[PDB]
């Protein structure tokens, strides 16, 4: 019984210090928004960074707040032209019986645009 | 030991409506860079000029902070009065800090010219204004900080040691 939790945040330059700070900010606001007390509830955490962020692994930031026992994995996001630049995305798999409608997802800094609209698009088909 | 002041100027955060988040970023950034022992002195206060002046003087002259960093209230809005408070308590100003910070945030955003951020000196204590948003806090701190440990040395303050991998100061 697992629920994914999405996060997303942006930085203004490709430096290790700004990637670590942003990731820690995003991670901590994600845990607080759902009331996670212990990292033991996380089954794994997955990060994606855009093509223009290469100076540090997000996993390095995770271990700075003591997530050593949490399985971490990072990858490159699809380089879509005109998409929002310099964005760290997070997918945390969470062991919980929380209903999907009740899981809070976090979009910070410029990434508030990536927040999904409940009344958008959709098809007749 | 060494003491550094973090001041968040926010009506909303002072009341408890929102989390500081900008101040959390300044503390995170200082926790990187610095490898030497230091104590963070941290307050959240409203957009009230007299209160900011008191808070800066309390940290610089009484609690002996060598460096004080502010976030918030640097724009053209009627309530934003952090820079005015900073010039009141400062004997001497450091125009280079504002000049550089606006030249870096102006590359990406044209509303860097709306910033009134400044920096100055009170006795032996250096005070720098940062903006509200955390992504720009990281860029501004990263621009002006390489000169700060040397600057504190020139004022016979604490020696600040740095993590060469997170940042490299000039001496």
């Amino acid at each position: 019984m697992v629920r994914g939790i999405r996060g997303a945040i942006t930085v203004n330059s490709d430096t290790p210090t700004s990637i670590i700070i942003a990731t820690i900010l995003l991670l901590e606001k994600m845990l607080e928004a759902n009331g996670i007390q212990s990292y033991e509830e996380l089954a794994a955490v997955i990060f994606t960074v855009t093509e223009d962020l290469t100076s540090a692994f997000p996993a390095e930031a995770a271990r700075q707040i003591g997530m050593h026992r949490v399985p971490l994995l990072s990858a490159r996001e699809v380089p879509v032209p005109g998409s929002l630049p310099r964005v760290i995305r997070v997918l945390a798999l969470w062991n919980t019986d929380t209903p999907q409608d009740r899981v809070r997802h976090v979009y910070l800094s410029e990434a508030v645009r990536l927040r999904p609209d409940l009344e958008s698009a959709q098809l007749e088909h | 030991k060494a003491k550094i002041g973090i001041v968040t100027v926010s009506d909303r955060a002072s009341a408890g409506i929102t989390a500081d988040i900008s101040g959390k970023a300044i503390i995170l950034a200082l926790n990187l860079y610095l490898t030497s022992e230091w104590e963070p002195i941290y307050q959240v206060i409203p957009d009230e000029q007299k209160v900011i002046e008191t808070t800066l003087i309390k940290m610089a002259d009484i609690q002996d902070c060598c460096l004080i960093v502010t976030t918030g209230g640097t724009g053209p809005a009627k309530r934003d009065v952090t820079p005015e408070a900073t010039e009141a308590v400062c004997d001497r100003m450091m125009p280079g800090f504002g000049e550089l910070m606006r030249a870096e945030s102006l590359k990406e955003v044209p509303t860097a010219i709306l910033s009134r951020q400044t920096a100055g000196l009170r006795g032996d204590s250096l005070i720098v204004n940062l903006p509200g948003d955390p992504a720009s806090i990281s860029d501004c701190l990263l621009a002006v900080f390489p000169a700060i440990p040397y600057c504190i040395d020139l004022m016979e303050g604490p020696y600040l040691e740095c993590n060469e991998a997170m940042i490299k100061p000039f001496r």
